[PDB]
DNA sequence: TGCCGTTACAATGTAACAGTGG
DNA sequence: CCACTGTTACATTGTAACGGCA
């Protein structure tokens, strides 16, 4: 459903597939994405919901689940 | 059908299709081997001057590759020959810097109308707002 | 006060630019990270001691580069065809593709009957290996054609 | 850190070469006195392997002689010497090659060599501009809300 | 001068050019006599993967009256080469049916404004007047 | 003036959608 | 169904005409 927008784009933006990201891990460091990559991934979901993100909230999406927690 | 099909110009336009695309370097014929290859496409080049010739050609050496863009260029092709006839079925190419061309792609998608409609209703609307002040 | 709006207005649209531009670059970056994973970018393409040179000098420096690889590729084929293909600025993957296309070729043509190293890099010593017993073999040929 | 900015591309690029030249060796250069001991170790390797050549050199030219004169257990030998020499041979011109690049390794990049990465330093101090950012606005809010 | 000029690519384009150019009958040498000509020809396509040279041949032998229009082709290939980078600088090639192309160029003389500038006026009007209206 | 960016076209090639009749 | 045709929306390259600037 809608939430294949997220679990398409982490995918687009971590190099992972659909089906690797896991939501009990973590983007910081159970994915590989350091500071920069996790930056883009927020900002870039930023820009596919055509919404914004302040930074205290941004700062919430350190897990694969926040995510769509935030979204839907 | 809406435009007559003219077989002994199409053919022309078939074979001049077929040496641009070689001589740009592709594969045109369906062979692996060299020398096969090399003698069909001397052999299409000898039929320059009998375009007949060429639809049998195509169907003895043409690489299954081409067939759906032979039939897409060929159409386009007798549509803009037809088409030049009038001014006023011509076509026009404009470039459009990628914001504007974005909003008004969006613009034309949201109304389910082509990009010349929707540059139609634009300029109609500000022409209506040009004939009240005139009235 | 209203001015002050839609000048914030105005840098609004600015980020909504700029954002597009850095999410498209990450959705490129996507797949050249996953090819250069083949121990490309390891040590080899990412000279992090240009980290701290303009684009300016990096242009020039691909240009000769690229110069010099007209040249040196000459005889090769597909390596030229790949070579000409990675022109394109619109395809930036195209480019480490020609890198692999290189290292691939390179391993190919390895003559692995006498080599064994897989990274080219390498193949440089057993190959001068290769030339002095051959030049001592063009020694002892000569000899047994003089007799 | 404009000042360890102009200084992260000469050192990324002289240690560069040395984990470059490192892996060229069995051993990890990490002390300017480690690199005299292995340069001497480079040299006195280098020292025994041309009289090992000299000597194979020798032991080939007899046979050869003894061949030219007049067997297959001679050509068997010389074979042998041939294959022997051979690796001798290219044991003294690769610790010369060796040897080579560590005299230019000290006489370039030994200002900088084993020394502390300025990307570090540079990391923690951007990492304190944007920690005084917070200090900015921490007390910009508080002359603006107590006035 | 906005974009640097890099001579391993520029040089590339040109022997490229003129190699379709003469592929397409048009005379690339100044030789009227065909012999020259073809020798000219031959030392260009044998050329290939030379700029220094490739810039002497063109200096020597090229076409007078074909400089201007060689030129203006490198300039509008260094312009796109460079503008492709990036999606904001692109240019998006659209067809438009000759009565509205018509009625939009005669808003863009009569206004001064190019056609990208009048189709941002025309939708920036029109979404003023949907504001008014709602 | 001559180079250099920029615009507005022209000509041709393709992919995708919509129609039409066998 | 299936194929063939018409049309739109791009891309790609080339060219002529303006206008800025040393
Ligand atoms: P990390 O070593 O990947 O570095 C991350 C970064 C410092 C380059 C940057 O992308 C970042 O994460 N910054 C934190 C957010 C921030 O500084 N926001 C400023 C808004 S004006």
């Amino acid at each position: 459903t809608i939430e294949e927008r997220v679990k398409k784009i982490i995918g687009e933006q971590l190099g992972v597939k659909q089906e690797e990201v896991t939501n009990n891990a973590s983007f910081v460091e159970d994915l590989g994405a350091d500071s920069l990559d996790t930056v883009e991934l927020v900002m870039a979901l930023e820009e596919e919901f055509d919404t914004e993100i302040p930074d205290e909230e941004a700062e919430k999406i350190t897990t694969v689940q926040a995510a769509i927690d935030y979204i839907n | 059908m809406k435009y007559q099909q003219l077989e002994n110009l199409e053919c022309g336009w078939k074979w001049a299709y077929l040496i641009r695309k070689h001589q740009e370097g592709e594969p045109i014929t369906k062979y692996i081997e060299n020398s096969a290859a090399h003698a069909a496409v001397d052999k299409l080049i000898k039929l320059e001057s009998e375009p007949v010739r060429v639809l049998e050609w195509i169907e003895q050496h043409m690489n299954p590759d081409l067939f759906n863009r032979m039939k897409q260029t060929i159409r386009a092709r007798r549509k803009r020959h037809f088409n030049a006839e009038h001014q006023h079925t011509r076509k026009k190419s404009i470039d459009l810097d990628f914001p504007v061309w974005h909003r008004l792609s969006a613009l034309s998608q949201r109304r389910g109308n082509t990009l010349s409609e929707t540059i139609v209703q634009l300029i109609e609307d500000a022409e209506r707002k040009e004939k009240y002040a005139n009235q | 006060m209203e001015n002050v709006q839609k000048k914030l207005r105005k840098l609004e649209r600015d980020y909504y630019q700029i954002r597009e531009q850095v999410v498209s670059a990450k959705a490129g970056w996507c797949a050249v990270m996953r090819m250069v994973k083949d121990n490309g970018v390891e040590r080899r393409l990412h000279r992090r001691e240009l980290a701290y040179m303009e684009g300016g000098a990096l242009r020039s420096m691909s240009d000769k580069a690229l110069g010099a690889l007209r040249l040196a590729v000459a005889d090769n084929e597909h390596l030229r065809d790949a070579l000409r293909l990675s022109e394109d600025p619109k395809r930036p993957e195209r480019k480490v593709q020609f890198f692999i296309a290189v290292y691939q070729h390179l391993r190919e043509r390895i003559r692995q009957d006498i080599i064994r190293t897989d990274d080219p890099v390498d193949a440089i010593e057993q190959m001068e290996i290769e030339l002095a017993r051959l030049t001592e073999e063009l020694t002892a040929r000569e000899q047994k054609l003089a007799i | 850190i404009q000042s360890l900015t102009a200084r992260a591309p000469v050192w990324l690029a002289a240690q560069d070469t040395l984990n470059q030249l490192c892996e060229q060796s069995g051993e990890t250069l990490a002390s300017s006195n480690d690199v005299t001991e292995y340069m001497q170790q480079l040299l006195e390797r280098e020292r025994e392997a041309t009289v090992e050549r000299d000597e194979v050199a020798a032991q080939k030219r007899e046979l050869e002689k003894q061949i030219e004169r007049l067997l297959e257990a001679l050509n068997l030998e010389r074979d042998a010497l041939a294959e022997r020499y051979a690796t001798l041979s290219f044991d003294v011109q690769k610790i010369q090659r060796a040897h080579q690049a560590f005299s230019q390794f000290v006489g370039k990049h030994l200002s900088v060599a084993f020394d502390t990465d300025p990307e570090a330093e540079i990391r923690e101090l951007r990492q304190r501009h944007t920690e005084l950012e917070r200090e900015v606005s921490r007390f910009e809010d508080q002359t603006q809300q107590q006035r």
